RNA sequence: CGAGAAUAGAAACUCUUGAAGAAGUAAAUUAUCUACCCGUCUUGAAACACGGACCAAGGAGUCUAACAUGGAUGCGAAUGA
RNA sequence: AUAAACAUACUUUGAAUCGGCCAAGUCUGGUAAGCAGGACUGGCGAUGCGGGAUGAACCGAACGUCGAGAUAAAGUGCCAAA
RNA sequence: AAAAUGAAGACAUUUUAACGAGUAAGGAAACGAAAUGGCGUAAGGACAACAAAAGUAGUAAAGAUUUAAAGUAAUUUAGAU
C-alpha cells in the first residue's frame, strides 16, 4: 500500500542572480529591490515559493518507500517505533560508529524494522 | 482665488427675488414653530442682523428649543470625514416652515381613519377592515384589451429632410 | 476576480482562555463544553467572560454584591472576576462564586455566614443557571481612560499626563 | 435584416388613447427594431416609451419571394456637407433583401455607415422606370452575356487542394 | 438526481414518452394520406402530358 | 423512524401539480385572449413582463463610484454573474445607469428551470451550499411556504408574495463564457453589441452560459 | 399505459512490459516557446543617472535613565519594602 | 424598492506619506508645447498577464500550484494559433 | 468563518463555504481548538540506553569536496573521499 506522492515542483528555487556572480549563493531570497525583475514577476522569470507549491498533506515528509523518516543512534532508540514498523523506518545517525551500528542493524531485523543505512560504514 | 469673508460669492445667492424686495409678509413672524417641527432655512438679506451662514442657506433643520424672539433649529454639518451637528439660534423671518412630511403626515391620517373604525367594526362585530395598500413603485402595466370601435391609425415613417434655410 | 466590500481577517473576537493558566485552561474546556451541549446562554455567556483579558476583568467589591443582592435572598450572584473586600461598609450574608477571592474578602463573606463558590462548583451545581445573578464591576474606573484624547478639546478634554513643568 | 409591423399607442395628457402609431420597420432582429420605432415615435410625436404601450409587434413575410421585382428606395443621408436625399432602384426578390443592397452600396460608394440613413419609402416600380445606367440594361427580354474568363468551380471546400498538378486554365465557362 | 430532486419527474416523463409515439402515428398517417394524392396526382400528369404531345 | 419521508413526498408531488396549473392556466388565458382579440377586429396589448434576468459583462477595474455601488445592491459583485431582479420603475432605472456593465433580457420558463437544477445555491449558516435535495430547501424556506425546488422555481418565475425571500436566500448564479457579442462588448445590443436590454434574446445567450 | 405502494431480480473482468532495469528523478547537449543590470534617488532607469573586477573574514536600531499604552503574573484599599 | 451577522458601532497605541504623473464628448494663462495651473472620475505610482510589432498610463483583465473546456480585447496570405 | 469532536491520536484534528496580486508599513514570545507559522549561529540551566553503567565519539569527532533524499522556502538528513 502506498499513495502517488505527487509533486507541484521537482526543482529547486535558486536565488536570483546566481548563476552570474559567485558571492551571491544558490540558497533562495525573496528580492525586494523596487526594479527587480523577479518580484515584480516578469513574463519568463516569474520563479518564487508560494504556499500553493505546497505538496499534499497525507503524503508530505514521506520518502519514495512509503515510509517516514525516524532517525536512531542506539539499540533502545528503535523500540520507539517497534509498533510503528509499517510506518516509521529507523536511520542510524551520522556519527554513530561501526561497531554500534551492527547492533542497531541485527537488532531491527529481529523486530523487522526497515533501515536506510544497511549499507553504511560497511568494511 | 476666493477670499474669506463671512459673506462671500453672494451675488446671486442673497440677491432678493426679482418683484419681491422690500418687507416680507405678516405670516412669517405668525406661524407658530413647536418643538420638534422640521423648518427649512432660507437666508434673508433684507434683514441683516442674525444672517445665518450662507452655507446654511436651504438646509433642513429640526426646530429643538423656541426662544422668545428667536427659534432654536439644529442641522447636521459634513466636516472631513465626520458629521457634526450645529445649533443655530435663527429669527423667524430667516426660517420657512418645511413641508417634507407633507406626503407621510397624510398617510398617518388615512390610516388612522381606517383604525377608527375597526375599533367600531369590532364592537359591533362587524368584519374590520384592511389597512391601506403600501406604496410601491411603477409597477408593470397588465394586459388589457382595445376596442375596434374608437381606434385610429397614424403611419409613422422618417421624415424627408426639409431645409431650414 | 470578484470585488468585495472587504477581505476576510481574523474576527476580533477571543475563543480560549489566555496565558498558561492550566487552571483557567480547564473552566473553558469545561464552560465550553456546557454551552455547546446544553445550549443554555448563562453557560455562553459564562464561557466568552472567561476569555477576556485582565483589563476587561474588573473587580467587584463585596459592597456592590450586598447592594446588588438586597432583594435577592436565595440566589447565588456569579461575577467572573476578583471580589475584593469594601472595608468600609458590612458584609451580609450571600453565597458567591468568583474566579477569585481577596483574602479579606474571603474572610468576611464566610464569617456572616456565607459561601465563597469557586467555577467548578457553581458548574456542578447549577450548570444551566437557575438561581445565579450575572454581576460584573464598573470598567470606566480605571485612571488611564482619564488622560484619552486631546487635552486642548472644548467638549471633553483629556488629563495631561504630568511631567516637566507642570502646573 | 427582417421587416417587423410594429403598433403602439399614447397614453398621457398630451396625447388621446385612440391613436395607434402603425410603423413597417427593417431590422436585423424585433428589438433593433422597437429602438427603431420608439425613436420615431419620439422625434415625430414627442411620445416617450414610459408614456406608451407596444400593442403589437410581427415579422411581414414575402408572400412571393420567387419572383423578380424593380425596388425602389427612398432613403435620406447625412454627410460631412449637409442632409441630402438619395432614390436608388434595385432588383431583388425580396423588400428584405433589397434594403440590404442600399445599406451595402451606400457604405461603399459613399462611405456612409448604417446609422446615417433613414429608410423613408421602398416601393416596386416598372420595367421602363429604372433610371440607373448599370441596372437599365439588364431588364430587357433579350439580354444575353457571356460570362467570361471564368474560374473552376470546385464542388466544396473539400476538394481544395494547396498545391495542384498540370497547368491550369480558365474557362469559357 | 432529477427523481429525488423533482418527483414528478417519473409522471413527466411518461407522458413525454407517450405523446413521443403519438406524434409518429400522426406523422405515418398523414405520410400515406399525402402519399395517396402525391399518388393520385401523379396519375393526372401521364395522361394531361399524353393529351398535349399528340 | 423514517415513515415521514414516504408522506413529504407525497405532498411535494401534491405542490407540482398545483404549481404547473397555475404557470399553464394563466398561459392559456393569455393564449385564448389572443384568439378573440383577432376574431372581433380588436387588438391586444400583451401585459408587461414582471421578471429580470442580468448578466455582468465587463471585469471589475475602471468602474465609476455611483455605478460600483449599485452593481453591488444587484449582487452582481463578479464578471458572468447572473441575478434574478424584479422590475419596476426604480430597478429598471437602476439597471439603465450602470448599462455598460450588465445584459439583461427576459427569462421563459424552460431557462429559470435550467439556472435552478443545474447553477442552483442556497446560502444556510452563511455557506453557499448546493442545491441537493428538498430537505436542504424546506430547512432553509420551510416559513415561507417554499418546501421544495418546484415551489421554488415557480415563486421566481411568477414573482410570488415571497419573492423577496426566496430571491436574496439563492446566490448569484456563476455562469460560464459564451460570444456576447457581432461587433464587440463596448457597444449597445442596438447596435449589434453586447450589453443593453435584450428581451428575449437573452435566452439565446443564457442557453450558451448555463 | 401507468406514478406511490406491496412482492420478486440480476456486478466481480482480460491483455502487454519491467533486476536483460518498468514508472519517476537528476546531469550534459540539441530542438520550439520564453528571458534587457543588480542596489538606490525618482512621477518615471535596462538607461548615454550614480557604486559595483573577482573571492574570503568583519560589517550597521544597541546600553542605561524617565514617562505611557497593551499582552502574561502576584496581591488588592492596599501594593512594594 | 434593493443590498447588509466574518453586519454595525467603535476604543487604545502606532508605522509610512503629504516632490507626484497620465487619460478626457472638460476649464483657465499662452500663438503653442511631451508647457504652467485647476473641478468630477479612473489609472501609473504600488502591477504583473492577453492585445496595440516595441511603449508606466490606451483596450481586455488584475495573479496560490495545476488539468480540461467554452471566452474578452483583437484577429484568420507567410513569419503567426486561426 | 461556522458547526462537530476533544486528555494527547497528529500532520497545528474532522466537515462545509468563501477567499489568495501589491511598493512604504504593520502583524514580539506563551495562549487546544492556540490573538500568523517557522529555519539558522553562538553561549548558559536542564532533558537524552529508565532492570544499579543511561545521548554520540580511536570499529574514527568537528571541519572540507561531491552524491542522493525531505521541506514550497529559510534549511535539514544521509552515503562516499
Amino acid at each position: 500500500i502506498k499513495p502517488k506522492i505527487v509533486k507541484k515542483y521537482t526543482g529547486h528555487f535558486k536565488r536570483f542572480d546566481s548563476n552570474r556572480f559567485l558571492r551571491v549563493k544558490a540558497s533562495w531570497r525573496v528580492p525586494r529591490g523596487i526594479d527587480n525583475r523577479l518580484r515584480r514577476k516578469f513574463k519568463g522569470t516569474n520563479l518564487l515559493p508560494k504556499i500553493g507549491y505546497g505538496s499534499a498533506k497525507a503524503t508530505r515528509n514521506m520518502l519514495p518507500c512509503g515510509l517516514y523518516k525516524f532517525p536512531v543512534r542506539n539499540t533502545t532508540d528503535l523500540e520507539m517505533i517497534m509498533m510503528q514498523n509499517r510506518k516509521y523506518a529507523a536511520e542510524i545517525s551520522h556519527a554513530v560508529s561501526a561497531k554500534k551500528r551492527q547492533e542497531i542493524i541485527q537488532r531491527a531485523k529481529i523486530l523487522n524494522i526497515r533501515v536506510l543505512n544497511a549499507d553504511a560504514r560497511i568494511k | 482665488p476666493l477670499s474669506n469673508g463671512r459673506n462671500r460669492r453672494t451675488r446671486k445667492l442673497f440677491k432678493r427675488p426679482f418683484r419681491g424686495h422690500g418687507l416680507s409678509n405678516t405670516s412669517t413672524i405668525l406661524h407658530t414653530y413647536k418643538v420638534g417641527d422640521y423648518v427649512t432655512i432660507l437666508c434673508n438679506s433684507s434683514i441683516q442682523h442674525g444672517l445665518p451662514y450662507k452655507a446654511f442657506h436651504g438646509k433642513t433643520g429640526r426646530v429643538w428649543n423656541v426662544n422668545p424672539h428667536a427659534i432654536g433649529v439644529m442641522v447636521n454639518k459634513k466636516v472631513n470625514n465626520r458629521i457634526v451637528v450645529k445649533r443655530l439660534h435663527i429669527s423667524p423671518e430667516h426660517i420657512k416652515p418645511s413641508g417634507c412630511q407633507k406626503d407621510f403626515l397624510e398617510r398617518k391620517a388615512a390610516v388612522a381613519a381606517i383604525r377608527k373604525q375597526n375599533i367600531q367594526l369590532k364592537k359591533e362585530g362587524k368584519p374590520l377592515l384592511p389597512l391601506p395598500a403600501k406604496r410601491l413603485p411603477k409597477q408593470p402595466r397588465p394586459a388589457e384589451l382595445i376596442k375596434g370601435a374608437d381606434i385610429k391609425f397614424t403611419t409613422v415613417a422618417p421624415l424627408k429632410f426639409e431645409e431650414l434655410y | 476576480a470578484i470585488d468585495l466590500d472587504r477581505h476576510h481577517v481574523r474576527k476580533h473576537v477571543s475563543k480560549t482562555a489566555r496565558g498558561n493558566n492550566a487552571y483557567m485552561k480547564l473552566l473553558v474546556r469545561l464552560y465550553g463544553f456546557l454551552a455547546r451541549r446544553t445550549q443554555s446562554k448563562f453557560a455562553k455567556t459564562i464561557l466568552h467572560r472567561l476569555c477576556l483579558s485582565r483589563v476587561n476583568r474588573p473587580i467587584v467589591s463585596t459592597s456592590k454584591l450586598a447592594c446588588l443582592m438586597k432583594k435577592h435572598p436565595e440566589e447565588t450572584a456569579v461575577c467572573v472576576n476578583t471580589v475584593t473586600y469594601d472595608s468600609r461598609y458590612p458584609v451580609p450574608k450571600m453565597n458567591v462564586c468568583a474566579l477569585k477571592f481577596t483574602k479579606t474578602a474571603e474572610a468576611a463573606i464566610t464569617k456572616a455566614g456565607g459561601k465563597c463558590l469557586r467555577f467548578d462548583e457553581l458548574a456542578l451545581k447549577a450548570p444551566t443557571g437557575r438561581k445565579t445573578v450575572l454581576i460584573r464591576g464598573k470598567r470606566n474606573v480605571r485612571e488611564a481612560l482619564k488622560h484619552f484624547g486631546k487635552v486642548c478639546a472644548k467638549k471633553n478634554p483629556a488629563k495631561q499626563y504630568k511631567g516637566k513643568q507642570t502646573k | 435584416m427582417k421587416e417587423y409591423y410594429i403598433t403602439a399607442r399614447c397614453t398621457d395628457k398630451a396625447h388621446n388613447p385612440n391613436e395607434i402609431f402603425r410603423s413597417r420597420v427593417f431590422a436585423p432582429n424585433y428589438v433593433v427594431a422597437k429602438s427603431k420605432f420608439w425613436m420615431m415615435l419620439k422625434k415625430q410625436h414627442k411620445v416617450k416609451k414610459i408614456n406608451a404601450e407596444l400593442l403589437q409587434c410581427q415579422p411581414i413575410f414575402e408572400k412571393n419571394p420567387t419572383v423578380v421585382k424593380n425596388y425602389q428606395i427612398f432613403l435620406r443621408y447625412v454627410s460631412a456637407g449637409g442632409i441630402h436625399n438619395i432614390t436608388k432602384q434595385y432588383r431583388d426578390v425580396t423588400r428584405v433583401g433589397a434594403v440590404r443592397q442600399m445599406y451595402n452600396d451606400l457604405a461603399s460608394q459613399y462611405r456612409t455607415r448604417q446609422d446615417k440613413i433613414q429608410l423613408i419609402s421602398i416601393t416596386t416600380v416598372g420595367d421602363k422606370a429604372v433610371k440607373n445606367p448599370v441596372l437599365h440594361q439588364f431588364v430587357g427580354h433579350h439580354v444575353k452575356f457571356p460570362m467570361v474568363h471564368c474560374k473552376p468551380v470546385i464542388a466544396s471546400k473539400r476538394f481544395n487542394l494547396p498545391i495542384k498538378a498540370g497547368k491550369l486554365t480558365t474557362k469559357l465557362c | 438526481a432529477m427523481v429525488k430532486l423533482n418527483p414528478y419527474a417519473k409522471i413527466a416523463s411518461h407522458k413525454l414518452a407517450q405523446v413521443a409515439k403519438a406524434q409518429a402515428a400522426h406523422k405515418a398517417q398523414y405520410a400515406a394520406k399525402m402519399e395517396k394524392i402525391l399518388a393520385a396526382k401523379k396519375e393526372a400528369l401521364n395522361q394531361s402530358v399524353a393529351k398535349r404531345f399528340g | 423512524c423514517k415513515a415521514r419521508c414516504q408522506a413529504f413526498r407525497k405532498e411535494v408531488i401534491l405542490r407540482t401539480i398545483k404549481n404547473h396549473k397555475d404557470i399553464e392556466a394563466a398561459k392559456k388565458a393569455v393564449y385564448t385572449a389572443k384568439k378573440n382579440a383577432e376574431i372581433n377586429g380588436d387588438l391586444y396589448a400583451e401585459a408587461d413582463p414582471k421578471l429580470i434576468v442580468a448578466i455582468r459583462i465587463r471585469g471589475i477595474n475602471g468602474v465609476s463610484p455611483k455605478i460600483k455601488k449599485i452593481l453591488k445592491l444587484l449582487r452582481l459583485r463578479q464578471i458572468n454573474n447572473a441575478v434574478f431582479i424584479k422590475a419596476n420603475a426604480s430597478t429598471i432605472k437602476m439597471l439603465r445607469l450602470v448599462d455598460p456593465y450588465v445584459t439583461y433580457g427576459y427569462p421563459t420558463l424552460e431557462t429559470v428551470q435550467k439556472l435552478i437544477y443545474k447553477r442552483g445555491a442556497l446560502k444556510i449558516n452563511g455557506n453557499r451550499m448546493p442545491i441537493t435535495s428538498n430537505c436542504m430547501i424546506k430547512k432553509a424556506l420551510g416559513d415561507k411556504d417554499v418546501v421544495c425546488v418546484d415551489d421554488l422555481v415557480h415563486e421566481i418565475y411568477t414573482v410570488g408574495k415571497h419573492f423577496k425571500e426566496v430571491n436574496n436566500k439563492l446566490a448569484p448564479f456563476k455562469l460560464n463564457g459564451a460570444k456576447i457579442a457581432e461587433k464587440n462588448k463596448k457597444i449597445h445590443f442596438i447596435l449589434g453589441g453586447g450589453f443593453g436590454n435584450r428581451e428575449l434574446l437573452i435566452n439565446k445567450l443564457l442557453a450558451n452560459m448555463i
